[PDB]
């Protein structure tokens, strides 16, 4: 060792804490409600809702989580110390990525159900969206993640790396991000070895898997932003509009 | 700007 | 691992700190005075004191320690978060148990002497109590504990588990205690393995050993509370009276 | 284990932090400027300066670092708790020792250059001092240290032990220092084993090596304090004068 | 109650 | 530490090896055939077999495994060094216990199927036995074990402790077994902490759970040994007859 | 953990031993001769040798090392258990790769010299080869490796993975290699975390870097095999001819 | 790490095994007989024996142990690989040193008794020797060692270092011993950190403490070799005579 | 006895 | 005294 | 074949 | 020599 161990196991604690505070839903509560499923009747009610409702509905629920991700970023060690521009670039292109990762906690894999609006629901509540291929791609993603059996610490560190990405275009102080990214990579790897969990590094999904999903989302949005342009202009939360233009 | 507001720019 | 290591080694630190602050006597001071013994003359002075003095005397010294145990409880992680009722039930039935454990620090096993009123004294200062069998049972208990050579961290974690006991009757939110107890069990076990001290888990005295002692105490009290009812009503500290009715 | 692990790995963190805050120059900045060398012209400018300038110059740069060492001491765990006299004795005889150790961070060993006044310079900037043997002895010392490839944590703990020395004469509460020194020795050794860096304990330079250097410095000073007595009286920083009389 | 006082009930 | 670490992590290796050699079926082969199930037709064929066939059939398959358990015992460190009598007592009362533990490797919990005669079959192949309550009790047992996700090392060490039991009646050199049992307990516990798997110690099934099953087996046998006494006398393998009289 | 730790830290020992026995030159001997350099006169003697000598010379020295690599393979755990065809495919395409890795031990980076024919020589002994670009590419490769400061254990495990590559074309039982490769990947990664050396995994050179070098070698050979076809047919060692056709 | 961990934890095992095989008395047997003391009558019988008997007696018992130490040396890793001369020098000057260390296992510190001729006896069985100051010095030495609570592994490694000493005069291949000594120092230190027993390194007795004892022995021998020269010539075992001339 | 045989008694 | 000042004596 | 010989094919 | 014998010199 040449790097300060005290400094790196400080970062591990800092990241895990910043996530712990901005974890939105506490896990024990997310788990105990896994026996709280949408009835066959309730599900039908969702899929016979209108596309411009299910979009407006989800776009609010999404922006709900995204807000917490922003808080995570702010409390993240050495994130604010970055340039104001870079600070935006990472959050804008990365916030949606983080949420998709966080979903695996609200996703039970035994029944392939996500915790949506109070209860667990299947892939087909979101039938009314018209982008039911992207939904399947999302559920498949959260399945692979749920298969890895992440700890809450590993979620904390993984999502941290998801946000801090120097390979994101538009970065002014790129070299500044590279350094921060590396220390977080070191911290993640150290914690995995501290816990014999090094095996999952290869099991992690490719960097392009979330590149696909997040862009596939903004693709189906531009469709909706054209079908119901006045709806997204008047109803959709501004933060959502700002991020997904 | 809203994102800028959320941070403090 | 699936549980958050950062969360569990946080608890280990939290418990050890809460004890460290409410340790009453600091250990180095408790040790250096082991060459400070009651003379043969002094001892006789104690055993020719009156039963209603030696009881009133000890009942104050006991309530002195018990007060510190209450502080330990308050500073204990997630103790206050429990129900107000349960909070009382655990403390009432458990405070006396903790003190008996803490005594092993003020008990030198080479000479079988306890640190009482400034100096180390034998089993027979407490001859004047009339319950000289319970005293022997107590000294034997603290001997077995002293034989294990606890660390101050292990005392901190052991006593924590002694207090947090979901097997105590009268608990409203019992399931709440079970969860807290388990995390403390995990934290204790983790720290023992971190220090190769796992061996002592089997060496620990049974849960009923302290059930015996604490009840054996309140048994001999009811005798005294009947022999000298007016003494305990007027002299004995209220907190003692409240706990041992 | 019998000592509290939580207490000892707390000290390790406390020491590393107190150094981290009083590290004067941050290391990454000290490293990136290793390609910033004094030109052949610049060097000549230094060695044709007057002895009473190069002494007055360095004596200010030295007192600059020494001030930071004093801050390190104040923030050092359990240093202030020592006697006021002892507090002075350790700092006075030890501050110069610490600085010599800290120099190895500002010393590149590939070219044998020290970071002096904005750039890296060789052994011969200090030719104008007249004590060019002591300078060589110093550079040789920082070379051996640089050869060990210290971590920033190991610097933090080593320098801590350098300051806390119960073998220093003039100590009132010597036994008090011995105890503090030991806990720091334990903490250092624990951290080295935590990091497989135990090998360096034998590689460390003898306690007399710095005894030589620091006294060899005050020896060449008394020469200068006699050659230019009015210069040191009027120009040399008071803290320097106080420490090296 | 004294115990309740010591805690804050 | 006071016990020889080298000696205890030698035992851990010795036990794991002795099991590895007598593991009967290699695990990777046991797993890849989990997609090899008995058809609805095949199952019916089993349950319409005669009780005296299904008993004679299983009693041979059981004695097949029991033979491997005997080899495990012989290769087990310090088992042969025990008294010849004790050597028999442990094996006789314990061999059946070990097999029940080993079954959890041939038991898939997703479908509640055991690997029987080339394919995986449900609880109801053994309907023809007449003791279909014991079968359910067995499948429930192997489910709880399968829920713990044992390593092959943990199986090796657990089964070792199952066999080495000083609480078994009829032991001559009981104190000799106690000592061997303890070293194996230490070795097991050490390996669990080496792998952060200490959590499972409390998750392990009670000592009486297998006391129930093994005796429940010999109970239903005495029924069959009375219904078809001539069958068990002529067909049942001698080793089976010897162990279950 | 679910994989057998005892099994994986057995493999780590097995690989390190198989290398230790087939390490050709022992390291301490390779190091002490680093002050044994070719004189300016000697070097000229090498570069004025004929191309058909320097090729015939090196092709023998290369086949010398390659023979040891074959022994390493044979003693490698679970290599012989592979198919005879696959056994050849891995060795043929991989032996040259391993040697290039092993060279970093006979390469001093302070002076950029390789241990050739008794002494250390620079990049320009091999001027007479005509492929002096490949030589530079090789020296650059061994420099990067020498920069990582491998342990002898890490060389043992790295080279093992270099040989065991399921991405090599012509493999019959490819799935068999994938499994062996993975266990070796796990073993390597485990040992790196055991030694806090996980950092080097990212520092390792790409899989194509050696693909370049080994093919770049066989490319310049076909040139020589055409310029001096009768030389390679009569002088070049058969094993070399067999591998590089 | 740069040294091969696999190589160093191999040495740790090799040394511990070589001692384990040549441990003379097994420890559990040495401990259980601690309640087997010489009666007041028996002791008197020893001290009224003649000086030339008690010397001849002990000189045989000593040579008994020394023979085992020689076996330890032979089985010690890389001891035989040393020069034949050096091999003798280390054994001759070091065998007596090792035995004095091994005595701490046969020395109970609660009663200050050594296991001599079947039972535990005090310092005063050896009154008849006339060198009753050396005896006291020896008992004091084994007390300090017994105070450290060595493991059997730590005895194995300590005694190894006691024998392998390059500071012994008369060494031909001294540099060869230095290298072997260092690897053993590394192995010892590694094992202590593996077991959190690093604390004892400073607690170990100085190298001169055994220099004193062993020479103090040969000093009192020359007295006896002059008082009863014909006794030592005819009775004393040749190996003893050879070592202590 | 068969069990005794399997061991070596 | 300056050193005493820097500490707080 | 020489490589086959070195192994044992 | 006896010591030499014990080793093998
Ligand atoms: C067009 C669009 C937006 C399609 C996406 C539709 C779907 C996939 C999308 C719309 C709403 C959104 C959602 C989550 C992520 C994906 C999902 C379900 C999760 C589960 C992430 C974790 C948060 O903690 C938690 C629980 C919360 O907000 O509390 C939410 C609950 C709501
Ligand atoms: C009828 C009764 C009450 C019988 C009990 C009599 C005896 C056993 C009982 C009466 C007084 C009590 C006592 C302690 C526990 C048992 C004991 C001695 C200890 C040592 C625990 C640790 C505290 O830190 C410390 C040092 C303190 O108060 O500072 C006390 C000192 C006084
Ligand atoms: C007569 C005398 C005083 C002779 C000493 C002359 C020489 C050896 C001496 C005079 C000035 C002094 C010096 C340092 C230590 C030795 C040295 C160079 C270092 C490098 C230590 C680390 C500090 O962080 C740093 C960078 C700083 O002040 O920022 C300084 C920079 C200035
Ligand atoms: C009356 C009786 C005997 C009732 C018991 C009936 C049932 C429960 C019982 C009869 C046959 C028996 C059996 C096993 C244990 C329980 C079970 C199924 C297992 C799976 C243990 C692991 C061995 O490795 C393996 C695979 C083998 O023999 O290879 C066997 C396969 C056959
Ligand atoms: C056309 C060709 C073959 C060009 C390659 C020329 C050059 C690069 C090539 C020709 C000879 C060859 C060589 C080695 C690898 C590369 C190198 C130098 C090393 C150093 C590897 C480690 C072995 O342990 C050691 C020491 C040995 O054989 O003992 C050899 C010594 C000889
Ligand atoms: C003049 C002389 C020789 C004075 C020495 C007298 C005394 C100190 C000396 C004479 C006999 C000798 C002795 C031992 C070391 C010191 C001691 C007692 C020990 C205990 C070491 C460990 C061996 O395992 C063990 C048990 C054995 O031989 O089995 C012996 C038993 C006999």
């Amino acid at each position: 060792p040449y790097a300060s161990l005290t400094e790196i196991e400080h970062l591990v604690q800092s990241v895990c804490k910043s996530y712990r505070e901005t974890c939105q839903l506490r896990l024990e509560d997310l788990l105990r409600q896994r026996s709280n499923i949408f009835s066959r009747e309730e599900v039908t009610g969702y899929q016979r809702k209108s596309m411009w409702e299910m979009w407006e509905r989800c776009a609010h629920h999404l922006t709900e989580a995204i807000q917490y991700v922003v808080e995570f970023a702010k409390r993240l060690s050495g994130f604010m110390e970055l340039c104001q521009n870079d600070q935006i670039v990472l959050l804008k292109a990365g916030a949606m990525e983080v949420v998709l990762v966080r979903m695996c906690r609200a996703y039970n894999a035994d029944n392939r159900t996500v915790f949506f609006e109070g209860k667990y629901g299947g892939m087909e509540l979101f039938r009314a969206l018209g982008c039911s291929e992207l939904i399947s791609s999302i559920f498949d993603f959260s399945h692979s993640l749920s298969a890895l059996h992440f700890s809450e610490d590993e979620i904390a560190l993984y999502t941290a790396l998801v946000l801090i990405n120097a390979h994101r275009p538009g970065l002014q102080e790129k070299r500044k991000v590279e350094q921060l990214q590396y220390n977080l990579e070191l911290a993640f790897h150290h914690h995995l070895c501290k816990t014999h969990r090094q095996s999952i590094l290869a099991k992690l999904p490719p960097k392009g898997k979330l590149r696909s999903l997040c862009s596939q989302h903004v693709e189906r949005l531009q469709i909706f932003q054209h079908l119901h342009p006045i709806v997204v202009q008047a109803a959709f939360p501004p933060l959502y509009k700002e991020l997904f233009s | 700007t809203l994102l800028q507001l959320l941070l403090g720019h």
